[PDB]
């Protein structure tokens, strides 16, 4: 059902949608849409469970 | 803590195709079409409460 | 359709005025400081008819 209500279909649209959800303003690109998602749960300088 | 999104969008954001996503939560059921009919990989334990 | 039906059917009347609910069930770019006052104005005060003044606006 979750997939049934999912607009995105690949990785680009996913990262872009997340980018527009987090930072609603500037047009989502490639580097920004990726680096933003990486600096959320996949970077020591931006995420740490200690 | 922002607006809600389908929890499969992060999976796609982790480079997961829809087929791969389906093969990560659910158990698959294979059907065969042989001798002009429909067969099924029956699992007795799965028939509980049906 | 979407916004109207969801807002009306849900808020009946959401009891404690559950604000942190339907604001996510809205489109466009979120986290604004503009759309806020347009929801805290309709829910209470002029009840019943105000919920009919909301959609038309």
């Amino acid at each position: 059902e979750t997939l049934r209500v999912d607009p995105t279909n690949d990785r680009l649209s996913a990262l872009v949608e997340i980018y527009r959800m987090m930072r609603p303003g500037e047009p989502p690109t490639r580097e920004a849409a990726e680096s933003l998602f990486e600096n959320l749960f996949f970077s020591e300088d931006r995420y740490d469970l200690s | 803590r922002r607006r809600k999104l389908p929890a499969t969008i992060i999976l796609r954001a982790l480079n997961y195709t829809t087929e791969q996503i389906l093969d990560l939560f659910f158990e698959k059921v294979i059907f065969e079409i042989r001798d002009n009919k429909l067969q099924m990989e029956l699992v007795p334990e799965r028939l509980r409460g049906e | 359709q979407s916004q109207l039906k969801l807002l009306v059917t849900r808020g009946k009347e959401q009891g404690y005025l559950t604000y942190a609910e339907v604001n996510d069930h809205l489109p466009e770019d979120i986290v604004d400081s503009d759309q806020i006052e347009d929801i805290i104005q309709m829910i209470n005060d002029m009840g019943i008819q105000v919920m009919e003044e909301a959609p038309d606006a």
